[PDB]
């Protein structure tokens, strides 16, 4: 019994690291949200900006 | 050279002139030297931690930029400028969410709209609190994620719609909202085990509805009823009915702390909870 | 003879509730790893169709010197 | 998590080729601008089998999202320096017209 | 008698959930008046009106034991029709009624006269329409039964 | 919010240059500039949430780009043409998502065109359902996937593949994708552990045959009888399958019986239950 508790008990904590990681996780997955949706619009600007680039020299 | 030189530095060169200053042009290609003095200023007022000035500073960095040509990475200032207001004090990040979902929209690009679409939900529910205009942005900002198809943002989002239709007290319209989403998760493996919770919600959703939806809804979910969160989430809601059915708050009120002894009660599940338990008590005594 | 069985009882239970809370916050780990797995759906668009302005905008300005 | 941790592969492939493309694109703005008990004591043990399951996929899924962690580390910098690149290449990219 | 979508509302007191009737607003129907309230096709179901002060108009007003045979419950759509009956073999002659206290906390062994149970019974439950197997609940000398 | 006025006066701009209308320099400019008109055009009825018009609104702009010299963006206002068919319940959504991997293979790409192609597969499984066509789709998908060494969709879309293949007819094919995924999960310390079931999937599919080739993978399978996950690859199969030789069609209930509780079956793998068992009976009387 005390045995098998012990067992469990190292599940316990290592739950409570898994959620001492998600700590973590959570901040890198809002940071990288934050880039992901911001490059878009640079990338088409400057295709648009490009667009006006490419008709004045054909 | 510092912040409040920049303002006024740029205040030179705003000038839409027509003479041999101008020649043939406008200001045209001055309105973007402009916004670069006010790019670099909304920068660096926020480095002196002014906040304020800030703010209107990244408000003035797009507000030239509009009349360039370009709405879009002036409506990027403009979030970013609503992430001025919105960290400091004051309110007015508010305006400029509306400044950048009129111009993102306005092109079709709704997901980056909508990522600040919540936020305005977002502002509008924890600070000027707004709730139906604040659920008016989640349930459409919901129609938008899902007019990208993404589900589960819009399960998130119509989790603040129903989840406060029980501190808008609309448990008519939370038990309209549940059940399409559980059915939705059915369908999904990565999803099922929140599922049961989520007819659950449905469920519990009660205004003393005695209507067997609440006794249907569970049956609808495909449920093996021996289940481990099962006990925890449907035959318990069996007993509760159980116990309004029979009008009688005695067991009513000691199967909830018989619950809340394997999975802990919260805000919302306590109050939704004790206000069914007011509904018994309304009609054993009176 | 009675004391044993509530060890069975008291011990076990609280091994039940080892269970109960690695239970309970794994019903948070799974819905923390879920919740966040969508946003990569977010990324889903912004990865390659933010590479369909890239790629094919330098092929253009590649070509916008001609 | 095996398939998000996966679709880190293409969030690479897209990350290295705009990064390509921004040091190359970065040429032509400047090219062209200028007894039940006794069965109990197996049931417990029928589980404390389990709790073998339990503590080697704990130990094991702890260290893959650390891995990706650190795939993330590649990710943020290449990322956020890609974004003052385009920015910059853009604003040089509409100075350009005339 | 061509059906009107009603909602499922509830009884307003205690005086009707004592008569069996399907309690209605004046606004709509008639008390006395029979209707036939249909869920679906396989339930067809036969209530008496009386009319209520506190009903709202587009609504129909049960009482726990009616909606516990009827199935219903507050605020659901169903389909209300006048229903009139055929008086040459449906007025009740004779009719077997099986009996119980309601609430099992009042349980006593005292004896009722149900020759003046079945007079008062007939003097409350007139000109009202009951189906084998419908069950509701009556009132004699302050004392709840199910019926 | 001018929807219509755009659409005709728009009429004499998707014009080519070769008239008074020509002038000096091309009509590329004012083609291109229309795009954007007849986008926005669409726009002002997306918002109003007009999909099945804004759709049709949207091909203009998508059409003209086309026409210039670029199909960078068209294919992008193909997709987003698809997106209104796509959420709107309507077809034609199929014809530009057919559009746009096209015209980004024939770009000289890969990537896109898969990832695309998939949602065609969606669309033509989930919704249209043509399975003899989507299956190919994720088929072709996988097989850009394995040239991009992303062999995660490589997999992905081959378990789409064989988990409804199998209980169509076919159980080699699937057995091909199930022993694919699973010997290159084995390589992995991301993929090892999905590859039990993955070999499950490989073990479980028989030709109505009652030999052990479930069994047969299980003796070359690395079950590694400490890891007792895989009594959920075989110790099922152990059980149920002298069952099935020796007469005892009874018995082979009561492993789904507690099966289904220590693991709640899905649809797959139950109606399996019912195929393998089509199998029993196409032995005894079918």
């Amino acid at each position: 019994l005390q045995q098998t508790q012990a067992q469990v008990d190292e599940v316990v904590d290592i739950m409570r690291v898994n959620v001492d990681k998600v700590l973590e996780r959570d901040q890198k997955l809002s940071e990288l949200d934050d880039r992901a949706d911001a490059l878009q619009a640079g990338a088409s600007q400057f295709e648009t900006s490009a667009a006006k680039l490419k008709r004045k020299y054909w | 050279a510092e912040a409040m030189a920049l303002l006024a530095e740029a205040e030179r060169k705003v000038k839409n002139s027509q003479s041999f200053f101008s020649g043939l042009f406008g200001g045209s290609s001055k309105i973007e030297e402009a916004c670069e003095i006010y790019a670099r200023a909304a920068n660096m007022f926020k480095m002196a931690k002014n906040w304020s000035a800030a703010g209107n500073a990244f408000c003035q960095a797009a507000q030239l930029h509009l009349q360039l040509q370009s709405k879009h990475d002036a409506a990027t200032c403009f979030v970013d400028a609503g992430n001025a207001f919105k960290k400091a004090d004051p309110q007015e990040a508010i305006n400029c969410l509306m400044r950048a979902i009129e111009i993102y929209t306005d092109m079709g690009r709704f997901t980056i709209a909508a990522k600040h679409h919540i936020s305005i939900a977002e502002i509008y529910e924890t600070e000027l609190v707004d709730v139906e205009k604040a659920i008016a942005h989640y349930e459409q900002s919901a129609d938008y994620y899902k007019g990208e198809e993404s589900n589960s943002s819009a399960n998130k989002c119509l989790l603040k719609v129903a989840g406060y239709a029980a501190q808008l007290e609309q448990y008519q319209k939370a038990i309209d909202i549940y059940e399409q989403v559980g059915t939705s998760a059915m369908d999904s493996p990565l999803l099922k085990y929140s599922a049961k919770d989520y007819f659950f919600k449905a469920a519990l959703c009660h205004f003393c509805i005695d209507m067997l939806n609440a006794k249907l809804a569970v049956q609808k979910y495909e449920e093996l009823f021996p289940a481990f969160s099962d006990s925890r989430e449907c035959k318990l809601m069996k007993k509760l009915l159980e116990a309004h059915e029979e009008q009688n708050v005695d067991s009513y009120t000691e199967s909830v702390k018989e619950y809340d002894s394997i999975s802990r009660l919260d805000q919302w599940l306590t109050t939704m909870l004790l206000r069914i338990k007011k509904t018994i008590q309304g009609d054993e005594e009176d | 003879a009675l004391s044993e069985i509530e060890t069975r009882h008291s011990e076990i239970i609280k091994l039940e509730n080892s269970i109960r809370e690695l239970h309970d916050m794994f019903m948070d780990m799974a819905m923390l790893v879920e919740s966040q797995g969508e946003m990569i759906d977010r990324i889903e668009y912004n990865v390659e169709h933010a590479v369909d302005y890239v790629e094919r905008a330098v092929s253009d300005t590649k070509k916008a010197v001609k | 998590l095996d398939e998000q941790g996966e679709q880190l592969d293409r969030v690479e492939e897209g990350m290295n080729h705009i990064n390509q493309d921004m040091k190359e694109a970065e040429k032509n703005l400047k090219d062209l601008g200028k007894a039940r008990e006794n069965e109990m004591d197996e049931n417990l043990e029928q589980v404390s089998g389990i709790i073998g399951n339990l503590r080697h996929m704990a130990l094991d899924m702890g260290n893959e999202i650390d891995t990706q962690n650190r795939q993330i580390d590649r990710i943020m910098e290449k990322a956020d320096s890609n974004k003052t690149r385009i920015d910059e290449a853009n604003q040089r990219a509409t100075k350009m017209l005339g | 008698m061509a059906g009107r979508s009603m909602q499922a509302a509830r009884c307003p007191t205690d005086e009707l959930s004592l008569s069996n009737c399907a309690v209605v607003s004046e606004k709509d129907y008639q008390s006395g008046q029979h209707v036939i309230v249909r869920t679906s096709p396989n339930h067809k179901y036969i209530f008496t009106l009386r009319t209520h002060p506190s009903v709202v108009p587009g609504s129909v007003a049960f009482s726990l034991p009616q909606r516990k045979w009827a199935g219903l419950s507050i605020g659901q759509e169903i389909e209300v029709a006048l229903y009139s009956f055929d008086k040459a073999k449906q007025c009740i002659g004779t009719m077997t009624i099986e009996i119980d206290f309601l609430q099992k906390k009042n349980i006593d062994s005292n004896p009722y006269d149900t020759d003046k149970m079945a007079a008062e019974f007939i003097q409350q439950f007139n000109n009202q329409a009951f189906s084998v197997g419908q069950q509701l609940v009556f009132s004699f000398n302050d004392k709840l039964f199910g019926l």
